[PDB]
RNA sequence: AGCUUUACUGCAGGCUGUCGCUGAG
RNA sequence: CGCACGGAGGCGAAGAACCACAGAUUUCCGAAUGAGAAUCUCUAACAAUUGCUUCGCGCAAUGAGGAACCCCGAGAACUGAAACAUCUCAGUAUCGGGAGGAACAGAAAACGCAACGUGAUGUCGUUAGUAACCGCGAGUGAACGCGAUACAGCCCAAAC
């Protein structure tokens, strides 16, 4: 079975969901954490310093 | 599938958005919906 | 308990209490681990007592030892509350002194040396 | 604080409810149960309810299709609004 | 005359003398047997505890806290490391054990502040400190002219920004002169070289 | 417009409660006129009736009812 | 870059002595 | 009568529009705190951790955010050395914890132009690429003092 096209037919299943805190697409559903915002992991909203350039 | 009341909501608003620029603002601004989702073309979010 | 190497009757407390008692109200004490020692080094301590329900004991242990050197008598109170309302304070007490008794150099001259005998 | 009766939903489909059901279809707010759906229809038109359905449509509010006793009549209590 | 807080003092020299040493071999017991953190209603060296600040009053507190002796709890190196740092077993944290001590309870205790701590020990396996610390917001210490300081509010988390006197110390402020080019007015300041 | 700040203060706690149901049911029945389509309408008022329902229920709030 | 080994240099881990916890005859 | 210049209609001399300050209102989720949940739901709530305590959540605290700045911890590698291991990149990137409008520091167990001298602390200029480090390779690299800025000096523990 091919891993392209023919493998793309299963996924029907549903994960990341609109989130209840940030409203991003990104609440895992399955694993109840959002992986936008940190949402069911951290009372902090999630972020880090490498989503932008070191220097700005 | 079966939607929550919450989505159906959501899924309500985005049919409501996806509706086209009434004839008389037109006018009123003396001359687009950039949002136009298409069921089929087109993914909503959840 | 670490300080303590004898133990005193119930009875012979009671009248060690009683002394204070009358020791406040018509001779002089010393309420306080603080004033107990410098009693104990001034060597105007005739008879003090230490409480054995204290925590830490650091607070008292020197005392024994210390009376020792300095011959001033020392009897032990099993409560710290009591020790403390005996010297007419509305707190307990780690230890006290009776700085010159009152109507009592008796009855505490007697005490003194039923605890000496108590050895 | 919100009301419970939005407006009368108006369409073919509520007046055939009405012409021939003495039902009364409203838009109501979306946190109203049938029961309070029943009172507040009573208490704003003097009548006696006598069922309630709900159904929270795809507009995002919530309509009620209301029964009437047979002593009110769903097109006279429609008609004076 | 000498205090009698002189006698604690003087007690807790030798630890491992007298009857403070037949003490601890006793209380340790007890300890190895109570939590990460206990509060505790009268300090177990008063001396050190009312020369650190302590006093017999609403709104301040006292808690013995235990950590565990040795270096750094290090995990070995998962990618690419040259020799100098491919270490585990000799690594130290920077931060000493006294003050690891403090934060755990400042953190047990997320109202109070810091005001200072003490050693009172340790066994084979860890070792205990006494911490004190204050309720920045009772009257009992917003009204004391000799505490009331730790009321301001940038005294906030003063522990986890190392402005206790463990933490200056640590930090290598002690001295004011030869010594401290890196560590004075701050470390960060100074490129972290300290 | 048609109803004033003054003549709203001028009434007493139970004249405005009366005043308010009053403006709602009047509301109520333009909705119920707009919602059937109805064209008498006069969107000056419908946009009235909700300013005067805010009025009524501040001084409301400001005389403690 | 992956891999190997009696290549160079190190790092975990195991074994072992010693110090602390640790005391009485 | 927003952007927004339409149609209908309305508001304003009872002084509207508009602007400033203050106040009212302010759904649900959200630190999210009664419990659960992809923004809904189920049967009175400071959940959790603490301080005080009338030992009753009665009175209080914490939580999360913020452009970067600040403080305390954890801490690479590409790279440079024309290879490379110490060294270097660098206490950098990145990570954990936390404060404020600024932080931190701060009234000498100092300095040591050695003096019959200076006199809390930051910072700027200089001292100086000096002293010091270093397969003594490549590289790394202060301080005292001085000229400025601004200046401010105090409180406990104990004795009694
Ligand atoms: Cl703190
Ligand atoms: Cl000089
Ligand atoms: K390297
Ligand atoms: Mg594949
Ligand atoms: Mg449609
Ligand atoms: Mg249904
Ligand atoms: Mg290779
Ligand atoms: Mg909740
Ligand atoms: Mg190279
Ligand atoms: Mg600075
Ligand atoms: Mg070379
Ligand atoms: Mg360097
Ligand atoms: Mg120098
Ligand atoms: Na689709
Ligand atoms: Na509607
Ligand atoms: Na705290
Ligand atoms: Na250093
Ligand atoms: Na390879
Ligand atoms: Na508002
Ligand atoms: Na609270
Ligand atoms: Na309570
Ligand atoms: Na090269
Ligand atoms: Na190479
Ligand atoms: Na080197």
């Amino acid at each position: 079975t091919g891993a392209g096209t023919p493998s793309q037919g299963k996924k029907n299943t549903t994960t990341h969901t609109k989130c209840r805190r940030c409203g991003e697409k990104s609440y895992h559903t399955k694993k109840k954490v959002c992986s936008s915002c940190g949402f069911g992991k951290s009372a902090k909203r999630r972020d880090y310093e490498w989503q932008s350039k070191a220097g700005e | 599938g079966k939607k929550s009341k919450a989505t159906k909501k959501r899924l309500a608003k985005l049919d409501n958005q996806n509706s086209r620029v009434p004839a008389w603002v037109m006018l009123k601004t003396d001359r687009r919906n950039h949002k136009r989702r298409h069921w089929r073309r087109n993914d909503t979010d959840e | 308990p670490v300080y303590v190497d004898f133990d005193v009757p119930a009875d012979l407390e009671d009248d060690a209490l009683e002394a204070l008692e009358v020791a406040r109200d018509t001779g002089a004490v010393k309420k306080g681990t603080n004033e107990t020692t410098k009693s104990i080094e001034r060597g105007s301590a005739e008879l003090v007592f230490v409480a054995e329900d204290v925590q830490p004991e650091e607070i008292v242990m020197h005392i024994p030892e210390l009376a020792d050197e300095k011959g001033v008598p020392f009897i032990f109170v099993e409560q710290q509350d009591d020790l403390g309302h005996a010297a007419g304070l509305e707190v307990g007490s780690a230890a006290a002194a009776v700085t010159d008794a009152g109507e009592a150099d008796a009855d505490v001259e007697d005490i003194a040396d039923k605890v000496e005998e108590l050895r | 604080s919100w009301d419970v009766i939005k407006h009368p939903h108006v369409t073919e489909k509520a007046m055939n409810d009405m012409d021939f059901q003495n039902k009364l279809q409203f838009a109501v707010d979306d946190r109203a149960s049938k029961g309070e759906v029943a009172d507040a229809v009573e208490e704003q038109y003097d009548v006696t309810v006598e069922q309630v359905n709900t159904q929270n449509t795809m507009d995002g509010e919530k309509k009620a299709v209301v029964r009437l006793s047979e002593d009110d009549d769903a097109q006279e209590v429609a008609s004076r609004i | 005359a000498r205090s009698a807080y002189s006698y604690i003092r003087d007690a807790w020299e030798n630890p491992g003398d007298g009857q403070l040493a037949e003490l601890q071999w006793q209380r340790q017991q007890e300890w190895r047997n109570e939590g990460a953190v206990e509060r505790i209603e009268r300090p177990t060296r008063l001396d050190k505890a009312r020369s650190q600040g302590y006093k017999a009053k609403q709104g301040v507190i006292v808690a013995r806290v235990s950590v565990r002796k040795g270096s750094a709890r290090k995990r070995r190196h998962k990618a690419g490391r040259r020799s100098k740092r491919q270490g585990v077993t000799r690594i130290t944290r920077r931060k000493d054990i006294q003050r690891v001590a403090e934060e755990r309870a400042s953190r047990t205790f997320p109202n109070l502040r810091v005001l200072n701590s003490y050693s009172v020990g340790q066994d084979g396996r860890q070792k205990w400190h006494e911490v004190i610390l204050i309720d920045p917001n009772h009257p009992a210490i917003q009204n004391d002219d000799d505490l009331s300081w730790i009321c301001a509010d940038d005294q906030a988390d003063r522990v986890f920004r190392g402005l206790t006197g463990a933490g200056r110390r640590n930090r290598g402020l002690s001295g004011k002169g030869k010594g401290s080019e890196k560590t004075r007015p701050s470390l960060r300041s100074n490129g972290g070289k300290g | 417009t048609v109803l004033h700040v003054q003549e709203i203060r001028d009434m007493t706690p139970a004249e405005r409660e009366a005043e308010l149901d009053d403006l709602k049911t009047e509301l109520l029945n333009a909705r119920a006129v707009q919602a059937a389509g109805g064209a008498p309408e006069n969107p000056g008022r419908i946009k009235e009736l909700r300013k005067a329902i805010a009025r009524i229920k501040t001084i409301q709030g400001e005389e403690g009812d």
